[PDB]
């Protein structure tokens, strides 16, 4: 389960988290996780453990040995965690929770509680973390974005659009952009500096684009810097250019009829390595493989009885 | 109607088509409802456009303005269609612009055919009234039939213009005859139809009075009376009033009837359109149109000049109005004091009263202009009292005085604080804080001795004075001065504040009000009974030592009715709680301290005065068998704890409580095996109780003969609940039956304030015409505190809670009552756990997947007909949105669906549970609301179609409205109890000083009624802050949140 290129994990409400090879179709394996949904689903950097972040737990279960129950639990935190994400040298955690609380756990530490804590106002809706490891991009339900300083201690926050809370943030590889994106179902991209090794790291304004009526659940950008995905409650993944901010891909999984049911929504979505692909994870509860350039449907798996929220995808050598 | 507009809606509902929009907002029409068919046009616009009129719309909804601007849209860019022509003309017509119609018509003349040519005729005759040009009112009347009202009637009109009389009255006879059979057909259309031609008989006896003016040179004064009677008599809109007065002005001149035209400009201005009311300002005073602007305004006529001059003030402009009235009110006070000759009195008295209302509108504006400083005070404190000076029985005068001094006071008081947040300070802030204080009192009071009937605000504000500073000997000098002026009934009002402040510490505050409680103690005791008797029991023991004195001073006339008042009281503080639940809440209490929070001391201290009751011996049956079977194991614990208090051995203790678990699962058993209670077991001496002199609680007021108990329903039904409340019945002296709520552990007090606060706003929109004319009330029940804990709260009849008629359209038609709920928790097992947008997307599907049509299709099947259907739905919109908007300001939160009731039969709603206030819901830390108040889609749903923007939204516009003018007293009433001594401690529970949080309470409450409760920056007007307001109790995010037993999807 551990031992395969493809790690590609599959969470939601039937309380299961199972593993897959994504080029097949067929399950690789299932894990019980009980008592709560997951929130999110993130694979460590060096993909030794598998991390979901539930309802007042964070649960580490082992890739590496099969069908084990979870290595390692995190509790004393109140309502969700929502939010995760891990550092290139896999020591450190940090996530965000509805505590109105950024945390930086310590993994090689056997303590119950929290090494660091970044606490605001509002309940934080994203955490993720700049390419150089020097610093976290927390969103929050209030409109703002904090850029915490993992060093210096110093917060700065941005208010794009207020009063509308904003769900998820990412940023790229090359560290040349950050995009972010919101209830309104606009996405904002800005420019980044690269005053990096002085502690600067500015943000200049490029791009707001109307992406959705509805809200937009999640963006994250392709290892290439070529593409900027969003997923949105409108049953709608975009995957957009990085040039012109023009629309390349529209993944639709609506009816194909006006009056039924609004199948559910498409939550996450994750690029493999080449980014000739996408994956995604809807509450129809499947997760699908799509065609990045054409837009075809690559592959489909029904793992669950109930909704699918989470989407892991890990290539790495 | 009424029911074709069931089946019309509905068919609605099945689709939304253009086609039904215009059956609807007809049906709307001659259904005679003005406001619902805006709503047609609201949805009709935020959905479909389509158009296909929009003018036709706008036309039959009474606003002529955005129907001219759109036909002339629709006309531009079409051909000439002689339809269109007539629309865009009728516009005009209604506008009351001649200028353009005349030229209209005249532009084109051939495009109009015999069939266009005939009501072309009509309309252009009253173009050519308007400019004077009485010949192409001639031609243009000679094409308008005789046969039908109108030209007859235009006939009359030129028959006296040309003076030619008996002409004239048999044409006007004629024209009656016509017009006659046609109101014969309105029998459903009451103060409606008879309106419309209301204004036919109007003009007609009009010219009867034209035909005797210009016959005679006597009535003419008495003419002028009708017509300012009936100008007040029968209120009209503008645009039909230009016709109506228009009418009038065949004869007359505006300068004989200044006064009317004077007023009309007034319905003009205070309806939105200035430039009217302009132009009619230039008309009356003779001159001065803006050309000019330098020049001081025509003292010619002061009262026209003065009209004008606040006609300004609602204009843009606010410095020229205020010069210009300084520059005025001196050129009167010189125009009175040298030329006054002695035989005019009466000139000399209005143009004074005159100059009150002139000072008065000075010091305000110095306000708006301005805002309070140093500068200002003294300033408007002048204006205000030559105001006081000229006119003596002002109210408004003195009104405004006392409250600028308390303005000037708290500016004073507030400045301080800001200095202390940063020797000689104190002493300057004592007299200068004096030095207003006490005008402030006086005024108060002098403008309270003119009111007679509302002093509400006003004496509130007394008593905010008498408590704060009251202990100054000059403020003291004022209080007790005022208080000899004054009557004695404006304190019944105030009553209950009173008596929350009898323990004040500070001497010369307590002896005044103990003083005055005692004279109001003299005549009608009746009010101060019940509550001094609730005093008369307290732990505290200054307020039951400074009442037991007043009781004293009560008896020495009223003795048996306050014996027989303590007595009632006492035996009801027992029924509504008997011995067993005592036990049951106390041990669980004691318990749940000593095994949980591992505390003795607070489960001896809530354990010993049970004993103590069980000391003082059953004086009843039901005690006594409680006695009987308990009292043993009870006696025995008693004697363990004892054994623990002097061994300080831990299994005495386990021993004790062994008895105690006994007892206590001996009782739990016995819970809900009550559905009843019998007076002769419970309280044999109600039962006695025969003919009292004793009012029945609640039901006083000064203007009506007494209603006394004459006797007590022998058996009361407890109620199923957690609080497990009795239901409660008396019999009168009227021979009526009252019903009374018995409810223990629960503090009546909030609510009583709360109630008080609603009769003031039933007062308040008593006062507001538009109001008035829509019903707009809020349903209120007498509340009668007992103790603490205990209470009676009066029932309201034929009502059932929401909750309760939802589960019987539940189990009727046999859908799930929690049908929902489990679909929820079927996907999302988790649901209370769940992300925003997880939480929101469960509860859309469990939205799309119900139908909301419970409430309304019920209550479809609730009315015995259609009619009265309808009829209960508009009232039921109405008083929901009553409550809706004073609910957001008191700030109530926490309605779950069987939190209000449905009257059944007026259909009118009401509100409970008032424990919950301010914004303590949305602070409070396990599911905090983001909701006002419930817009939740049946309640929605239940309303006419698309209800949101029809009487709902618009009503809204006007509560608000009325509060926002009202405020000020609002303001008085909330921070009144706010800071109350005894209610404070509500404001302490967001844990799970005071002052600090009071104040903020109070200005988030000033800027929702400022409109500063949404953004501090802005200020929004009525209709957007009621558009934001409608979008946050509408919006999923906020819905979902929510707790799942206050029933968000219903
Ligand atoms: C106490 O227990 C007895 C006293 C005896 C003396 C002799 C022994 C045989 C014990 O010492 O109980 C005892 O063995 C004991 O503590 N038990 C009982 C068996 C389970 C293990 C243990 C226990 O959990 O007790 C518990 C232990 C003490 C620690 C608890 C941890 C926190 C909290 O739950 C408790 O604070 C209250 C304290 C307490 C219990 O479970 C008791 C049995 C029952 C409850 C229903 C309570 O939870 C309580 O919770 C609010 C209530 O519901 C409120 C009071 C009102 C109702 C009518 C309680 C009625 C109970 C009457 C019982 C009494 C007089």
């Amino acid at each position: 389960v551990g031992s395969d290129p493809v790690i590609l994990a599959t969470a939601g409400y039937d309380h299961t988290v199972r593993f897959w090879q994504a080029h097949s179709g067929i399950c690789t394996r299932t894990v019980q996780h009980q008592d709560s949904q997951v929130n999110a689903l993130e694979v460590t950097p060096d993909r030794s453990m598998i991390a979901a972040a539930g309802y007042q737990h964070i649960r580490m279960y082992d890739l590496n040995s099969n069908n084990p129950n979870p290595i390692i639990s995190y509790d004393g935190v109140n309502k969700n965690i929502a939010s995760v994400g891990f550092h290139e040298d896999g020591r450190w955690m940090y996530t965000g929770g509805e505590d109105c609380t950024a945390r930086i756990w310590d993994l090689r530490s056997r303590n119950l509680q929290c090494q660091r804590i970044f606490q605001v106002n509002a309940p934080i809706n994203c955490v993720c973390l700049h390419p150089n490891q020097a610093e976290l991009i927390v969103g929050d339900q209030s409109g703002a974005i904090h850029i915490w300083d993992l060093k210096t201690d110093h917060n700065e926050q941005l208010i794009p659009e207020p009063e509308v809370s904003i769900t998820s943030a990412h940023i790229d590889p090359d560290a040349s952009y950050m995009a972010a994106v919101n209830s309104t179902g606009n996405c904002y991209v800005w420019n980044l500096t690269g005053g990096i090794g002085d502690e600067v790291t500015q943000l200049i304004p490029k791009t707001k684009i109307p992406a959705h009526t509805r809200y937009a659940l999640q963006c994250r950008f392709s290892p290439d810097s070529t593409l900027l995905a969003t997923c949105s409650a409108d049953q709608t993944c975009k995957i957009w250019r990085t040039s012109n901010f023009s629309l390349m891909t529209e993944l639709s999984i609506k009816s194909g009829n006006p009056g039924e049911s609004s199948r559910g929504w498409m939550w996450g979505c994750a690029f493999s390595g080449d980014s000739q692909y996408i994956v995604t994870a809807s509450s129809d509860n499947l997760a699908r493989l799509w065609c990045v350039e054409t837009g075809e449907i690559k592959r489909e798996y029904g793992g669950h009885q109930k909704a699918v929220v989470c989407l892991a995808f890990n290539d790495s050598v | 109607y009424a029911k074709a507009l069931h089946y019309k809606e509905l068919e609605f509902q099945k689709g939304p088509t253009p086609a039904i929009l215009e059956s609807l907002i007809s049906i709307n029409n001659k259904l005679q409802q003005p406001e619902a068919a805006a709503g047609v046009l609201e949805y009709a616009m935020k959905h479909f456009g389509e158009l296909e009129i929009q003018a036709t719309w706008y036309e039959k909804l009474h606003e002529w303005e955005d129907a001219l601007v759109a036909y002339d849209k629709k006309m531009d860019t079409n051909k000439d269609d002689p339809e269109l022509m007539l629309g865009r003309m009728r516009c005009l017509e209604a506008l009351g612009e001649w200028g353009q119609l005349h030229q209209q018509c005249c532009e084109k003349w051939t495009l109009v055919n015999d069939e266009t040519q005939a009501k072309m005729a009509r309309m252009a005759a009253a173009a050519a009234w308007g400019l004077g040009q009485w010949d192409s009112m001639e031609e243009y009347t000679c094409m308008i039939p005789r046969d039908t009202h109108d030209g007859a009637f235009y006939r009359a009109v030129l028959a006296l213009h040309q003076d030619l009389f008996s002409l004239a009255q048999q044409c006007i006879d004629k024209a009656r005859d016509l017009l006659d059979a046609e109101l014969t057909a309105m029998a459903g259309e009451s103060y409606s139809r008879a309106y419309g031609a209301m204004v036919s008989c109007h003009m007609l006896s009009e010219l009867e009075e034209v035909i005797q003016y210009k016959l005679v040179p006597e009535r003419r004064e008495i003419i002028r009376q009708i017509w300012w009677e009936r100008l007040q008599g029968c209120q009209r809109i503008v645009e039909d009033w230009q016709k109506i007065l228009m009418v009038r002005s065949l004869v007359v001149s505006p300068h004989e009837d200044m006064r009317t035209w004077l007023k009309y400009a007034s319905l003009c201005g205070k309806s939105g359109r200035l430039a009217l009311a302009h132009k009619t300002l230039v008309l009356l005073l003779g001159v001065d149109p803006s050309r000019q602007l330098d020049h001081p305004l025509p003292t010619v006529h002061p009262q026209v000049t003065y009209a004008y001059m606040k006609n300004m003030w609602k204009s843009a402009r606010k410095i020229d109005a205020f010069q210009h009235m300084q520059h005025f009110v001196q050129t009167m006070q010189q125009q009175a004091q040298h030329a006054i000759a002695t035989e005019d009195q009466q000139h000399k008295q209005e143009l004074h009263k005159l100059m009150a209302r002139c000072f008065l509108k000075l010091g305000e504006w110095q306000l708006n202009l301005q805002g309070i400083n140093e500068s200002t005070i003294p300033k408007v404190l002048q204006y205000y009292s030559a105001a006081t000076e000229h006119d003596r029985s002002w109210y408004k005068a003195w009104h405004a005085w006392a409250v600028m001094n308390f303005e000037a006071v708290l500016h004073y008081k507030h400045q301080n604080q800001a200095r202390d947040e940063k020797k000689k300070v104190t002493e300057d802030l004592s007299k200068t804080l004096l030095m207003y204080t006490v005008p402030a009192v006086q005024g108060f009071f002098r403008s309270i001795s003119l009111s007679r009937g509302n002093n509400l605000q006003d004496t509130l504000r007394v008593l905010t004075l008498w408590f704060d500073y009251g202990h100054w000997p000059d403020v003291n000098e004022a209080l007790v001065e005022g208080v000899k002026a004054i009557q004695i009934d404006t304190w019944l009002q105030v009553i209950p504040q009173l008596i929350a402040r009898i323990d004040t510490p500070r001497p010369l505050v307590g002896r005044l009000i103990h003083q005055l409680l005692t004279d109001i103690g003299r005549y009608h005791p009746q009010a101060l009974i019940y509550p001094l008797t609730v005093a008369s029991k307290s732990t505290t023991t200054a307020r039951h030592n400074a009442a037991n004195k007043i009781l004293k001073n009560m008896c020495e006339h009223s003795n048996t009715l306050v014996q027989q008042a303590m007595m009632v009281s006492e035996e009801l503080i027992r029924v509504a709680i008997l011995w067993h639940e005592m036990w049951h809440e106390g041990l669980e209490e004691a318990s749940r301290l000593y095994f949980g929070e591992r505390n003795v001391k607070g489960m001896f201290e809530v354990l010993e005065p049970l004993h103590a009751m069980m000391e003082r011996g059953p004086q009843t049956l039901k005690e006594t068998s409680f006695n009987q079977a308990y009292g043993r194991d009870l006696m025995e614990a008693q004697e363990w704890c004892r054994k623990y208090m002097k061994s300080g051995n831990v299994k005495d203790l386990t021993q004790a409580w062994d008895l105690y678990y006994h007892v206590f699962r001996r009782i739990s058993k016995q819970l809900p095996q009550l559905t009843s209670l019998e007076l002769q077991y419970v309280s044999p001496k109600l039962l006695m109780c025969r003919d009292l002199e004793l009012a029945v609680p609640g039901t006083y007021d000064p203007n009506q003969p007494i209603i006394r108990i004459q006797s007590i329903a022998p058996s009361l039904q407890v109620i199923t609940s957690k609080q497990r409340p009795r239901k409660l019945t008396l019999m009168g002296s009227n021979g009526h039956e009252f019903v009374f709520l018995l409810k223990g552990h629960e503090d009546l007090r909030q609510d009583e304030r709360v109630m008080q606060l609603f009769g003031l706003v039933n007062t308040l929109l008593a006062n507001d015409p538009t109001s008035l004319r829509k019903n707009l009330s809020i349903q209120r029940y007498a509340v009668i505190p007992l103790s603490t804990n205990s209470g009676l709260i009066g029932w309201v009849p034929h009502c059932d809670t929401l909750h309760a008629l939802i589960r019987d359209y539940r189990e009727k038609k046999k859908i799930l009552l929690n049908i929902e709920h489990r679909i929820m928790l079927r996907m999302a097992p988790d649901y209370d756990h769940l992300t925003l947008m997880q939480k929101v997307e469960v509860f859309e599907h469990a939205v799309n997947n119900t139908a909301g049509d419970d409430l309304a299709k019920l209550l479809w099947l609730k009315s015995p007909s259609s009619e009265v259907w309808f009829d209960r739905r508009t009232n039921y919109t109405r008083s929901l949105a009553v409550m809706s908007m004073v609910g957001y300001i008191l700030g109530l939160g926490d309605r779950h669906p069987s939190n209000l009731m449905l009257d059944r039969l007026s259909g009118k709603i009401l509100h409970i549970d008032f424990g919950d206030c301010f914004e303590v819901a949305m602070t409070r830390e396990k599911f905090p609301e983001k909701i006002p108040f419930r817009l939740t889609r049946m309640l929605t749903n239940a309303m006419e179609v698309t209800g949101l923007d029809g009487n709902y939204r618009i009503t809204c516009h006007t509560v608000m409205e009325v509060l926002r003018e009202h405020k000020d007293s609002v303001m008085a009433v909330l921070e009144a109890f706010v800071y109350d001594p005894l209610l404070n401690w509500r404001l302490m529970d967001t844990n799970t000083a005071l002052n600090k949080k009071a104040i903020q309470i109070i200005n988030r409450v000033r800027d929702k009624l400022t409109g500063r409760d949404f953004s501090h920056d802005d200020t929004l007007d009525v209709p957007t802050q009621v558009e934001l307001l409608i979008k946050q109790a509408t919006s999923h995010e906020n819905l979902c949140q929510c707790y799942i037993g206050w029933c968000p999807f219903w």
